[PDB]
RNA sequence: GAGUAGUGUUGGGUCGCGAAAGGCCUUGUGGUACUGCCUGAUAGGGUGCUUGCGAGUGCCCCGGGAGGUCUCGUAGACCACCAUG
RNA sequence: CUCCCCUGUGAGGAACUACUGUCUUCACGCAGAAAGCGUCUAGCCAUGGCGUUAGUAUGAGUGUCGUGCAGCCUCCAGGACCCCCC
RNA sequence: AACGAGACUCUGGCAUGCUAACUAGUUACGCGACCGGUCGGCGUAACUUCUUAGAGGGACAAGUGGCGUUCAGCCACCCGAGAUUGAGCAAUAACAGGUCUGUGAUGCCCUUAGAUGUCCGGGGCUGCACGCGCGCUACACUGACUGGCUCAGCGUGUCCUACGCCGGCAGGCGCGGGUAACCCGUUGAACCCCAUUCGUGAUGGGGAUCGGGGAUUGCAAUUAUUCCCCAUGAACGAGGAAUUCCCAGUAAGUGCGGGUCAUAAGCUUGCGUUGAUUAAGUCCCUGCCCUUUGUACACACCGCCCG
């Protein structure tokens, strides 16, 4: 059996949604025990669609300067986010990361129509893998922001901003700024 | 009314840098209204994009 | 971008046009023709003119290549183009004419013809387009 | 009966449209299509709906019968700076 | 023009203490808004950013008191249904 | 038809088929050790999978299926090491680009014995109220420290340096190998990985600026050449208007080699290692290209020309 990170159970999870069920991974087939398969998915156009969800929450976890190259230094957070995150809400983690992308990713979205300097948005409609992409982001700097100085882990801070992003609350930055894109939507429209 | 919608083609891209996909929309009640609309980040043909304004067209950039 | 260079596609041209018969419709077997058929240096040359001369090959079979003229395909195209139904279309028992084109068959004394049928002049006269 | 009665009009005409009462003198046609609405005929003249558009398809009246988000395509994109070398 | 499957909060019960999960009240730290008022920037101009309103108005959760909210039974309703209209 | 583009050369990826190797290893068998194995420990036969490097194969949009005047070619899939390897070379033309300072490559000018020559001894290019520029390092919790565990490649070398012994540390002494797949070197490089100490404050984050000492190089170090021990421990709280470089073993982190070099890399030139977010699109901006078009310009708009 295929079981992630030794102790989860990737078959079990659900997708609550039409469009995000044909792009959000590890459901049949591509459930791994380990984040790192160094693939390369960046190869051809939506190849990328088809790589491993918690490898995609651990790719963008790098995602500043110092942290940059090492990539373990995440497969470890993420070991331990897991791991953190069952013991408070109680159910397989990997629901909490397909609610958390599954609510987190904006749903309309502003282009910015003028000339530079004058700001005057436009509303426009995300995009499946754009909503994905966006939404994990999202939670990245979500959990970076939170965790610059109040000491605490950022094992704890995401294990927060994703369970937050998760039941829909404000707590999450993620939501946050999801909220702002679709406000700013209606004001245009 | 939050809705469904279905990609039937991809026409052209909108944009001033080139941003926005103008794609085809049917919708997934199994009506067969067909509206254009803008949309943001890769679509291919297929996909399923919610809407939130279902009523509303798409105008060119 | 993949394109052909003009080297390419007139090589495979004139390979084609001279040696069609020694040629098929597998990659590695026309390769092997055109080393000795030929004579090309390198390799990536080499390997893609015979792509071509195959790919113009699965093109001819199809019918007339607009680049070759090969006697063996003017013979197979002289096969396909003959043709005949039983009976020809120039046979009905009936043709339908105008009274004025059974005129013009009464000058020549034809008006004695049997398979004709007289149909009925059209009486309106619109054979113009509306202009504007 | 009678294309009379009545009714109707741009110029006229040998007119257009078109009854009934009542009788008489013994059957007193078939085949085959269609048909949105308006005007003035199944003609002529306007004008439409079906999916935004383009095709198809259907749209006189009645009875009964069941089967239902009619089918195929599809760009339909539109909101003044500044001399001279 | 209905009837009867599931959703609600309108009335009666068991339960309510033991059962579990949510709204009350107090200590706790965390995110955290705007009407506006000013400023800066798009040649001129906010429909934007940034200051001040204020770390206010707030909301998500942990531990205290509730004799709560409930979950189990009925209807009163509301919606899927049908019909019907096409 | 010809040059330019491509082709080509150089580099990376494929080969359990071939040609072979005591200056590279492997398998097998012995001896050696400590509890059948573990060991860069020591030697003999066995061969090329490893390690090299030659020969030649291999990829041609090829195979299948879609979009295409079914035409080029464009998309998806399979079969596969590879369905995008990275650099060099670069036409007809031109710039009144940079080059008397790289040339025993020069046309002129000046200098030519108190020389604009040259050598000798010092100073100066390094100076400090200020602007503008590459680049380093940081602003800490994905972090600093402290111990522990296992990793590279390109190159350099008559200078690289094995092992001892004295040295807290830099360093001395010495005894050795290599003109190198032989010796440095199983090149035990940095992150990273595992434990430990620290706890949101100018803090152990950051280390400038200094005051003393030791050691090297050199004739010669004051104007700290560098290196090393203690102290000194300042700016710095993710950076305004603007803008730079970049699409896959890539950005980025991280050390390492070559150049300069007696002693020297905050520079360059290479080299591996850990390794992504996003796009496979558009002319908005910037930049040049064509096409149409107007011209009284052709020394070609720095043009022409009117009072
Ligand atoms: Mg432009
Ligand atoms: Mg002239």
């Amino acid at each position: 059996d295929i079981k992630l990170f030794g102790k989860w159970s990737t078959d079990d999870v659900q997708i609550n949604d039409i469009s995000l069920q044909d792009y959000i991974a590890v459901k049949e087939k591509y459930a791994k025990y380990l984040p790192h398969s160094a693939g390369r998915y960046a190869a051809k156009r939506f190849r990328k669609a088809q790589c491993p969800i918690v490898e995609r929450l651990t790719n963008s976890m790098m995602m500043h300067g110092r942290n940059n190259g090492k990539k373990l230094m995440t497969v470890r957070i993420v070991k331990h986010a897991f791991e953190i995150i069952h013991l408070l809400t109680g159910e397989n983690p990997l629901q909490v990361l397909v609610n958390a992308i599954i609510n987190s990713g904006p749903r309309e979205d502003s282009t910015r129509i003028g000339r530079a300097g004058t700001v005057r948005r436009q509303a426009v409609d995300v995009s499946p893998l754009r909503r994905v992409n966006q939404a994990i982001w999202l939670l990245c700097t979500g959990a970076r922001e939170a965790a610059f100085r109040n000491i605490k882990t950022i094992a704890e801070c995401l294990a927060d901003e994703l369970i937050n992003a998760a039941k829909g609350s404000s707590n999450s930055y993620a939501i946050k700024k999801k909220d702002e894109l679709e406000r700013v939507a209606k004001s245009n429209r | 009314p939050i809705k469904l919608a279905r990609v039937t083609k991809v026409l052209g891209r909108t944009g001033s840098q080139g941003q926005c996909t103008q794609v085809r929309v049917e919708f997934m009640d199994d009506t067969s209204r067909s509206i254009i609309r803008n949309v943001k980040g890769p679509v291919r043909e297929g996909d399923v994009l919610t809407l939130l304004e279902s009523e509303r067209e798409a105008r060119r950039l | 971008g993949r394109v052909r260079t003009k080297t390419v596609k007139k090589a495979a041209r004139v390979i084609i046009e001279k040696y069609y018969t020694r040629l098929g419709n597998d990659f590695h077997t026309n390769k092997r023709v055109c080393e000795e058929i030929a004579i090309i240096p390198s390799k990536k040359l080499r390997n893609k003119i015979a792509g071509y001369v195959t790919h113009l090959m699965k093109r001819i079979q199809r019918g007339p290549v607009r680049g070759i003229s090969i006697k063996l395909q003017e013979e197979e195209r002289e096969r396909r183009d003959n043709y005949v139904p039983e009976v020809s279309a120039l046979d009905q028992e009936i043709i339908e004419v105008d009274p004025d084109t059974k005129e013009m068959l009464k000058l020549l004394d034809f008006g004695s013809l049997s398979n004709l049928q007289v149909t009925q002049p059209t009486v309106g006269m619109n054979f113009k387009t509306p202009r504007g």
